């Protein structure tokens, strides 16, 4: 899959639900030619990682 | 589909196709004038004023 | 054939609303339309034609 395909069939479908998360600082992501992707949801200092 | 004769049939010939809304239910107005709005609930622990 | 058949004649059909949105100007009377729900008795099962 193309970066464009992974972004609009996978990466954006998840992102639109990433809310109502406590102490959420910011969300970022990547979509790539090799088909892979990552969404990284970074939290406030002090948050319980569990 | 494709009939015995002619060029081809399309979706235009069986329905209307423009941008609508996912949900036509909840409708809003701010002092009469049509409007929209987003009602946000406070997260557990967070400071209203902040 | 039996499975395909059982699946065919034992499936809750969604069945929408009678006056949903949007609607034609006026109407005034909107109501849910409840279809059939899935089979229940052994006898109903003994009858799902093949």
């Amino acid at each position: 899959a193309s970066a464009e395909t992974v972004q609009d069939t996978v990466v954006q479908v998840i992102e639109q639900q990433m809310n109502g998360i406590d102490n959420l600082r910011y969300i970022s992501s990547e979509s790539n030619s090799d088909g892979s992707m990552t969404i990284t949801v970074t939290f406030e200092q002090g948050t319980d990682p569990d | 589909k494709v009939n015995p004769d002619g060029s081809q049939v399309r979706l235009k010939d069986v329905a209307d196709v423009g941008l609508g809304g996912q949900d036509y239910s909840i409708n809003a107005q701010f002092n009469g004038s049509p409007a929209s709005g987003i009602a946000i609930k406070l997260a557990t622990g967070a400071n209203a004023l902040d | 054939d039996v499975s395909s058949a059982i699946q065919a004649q034992n499936v809750q059909i969604s069945s929408g609303q009678l006056g949903g949105l949007p609607a034609v100007k006026g109407q005034q009377l909107n109501a849910t339309i409840i279809g059939k729900t899935r089979l229940q008795t052994a006898e109903q099962f003994e009858n799902i034609l093949l």
